[PDB]
């Protein structure tokens, strides 16, 4: 019931790779997606971010 | 069949906010 929150970086084989396997999880991402890993780590640090994935 | 009344439900309850309270 609550939103949940993770997100990557674009253009990663990452998001091809689940593109490819999980559609529902990369359309959804879309949202999440990060600039960068100093920004997605800002999204994961100061809150407003619940988990976040990469390499 | 289709889920046409799941995607009806789901677009008229909202389902936003609430949980099982205890």
């Amino acid at each position: 019931s609550p939103a949940f929150r993770f997100g990557t970086v674009p253009n990663g084989s990452t998001e091809r790779n689940i593109r490819n396997n999980y559609l529902e999880m990369h359309s959804y991402m879309v949202k999440f997606n990060q600039r960068s890993v100093q920004d997605a780590l800002l999204s994961l640090k100061s809150g407003k971010l619940d988990a976040f994935i990469y390499d | 069949e289709n889920g046409f009344m799941e995607e009806l439900d789901k677009t008229w309850v909202r389902y936003q906010e609430c949980d099982s309270r205890s």
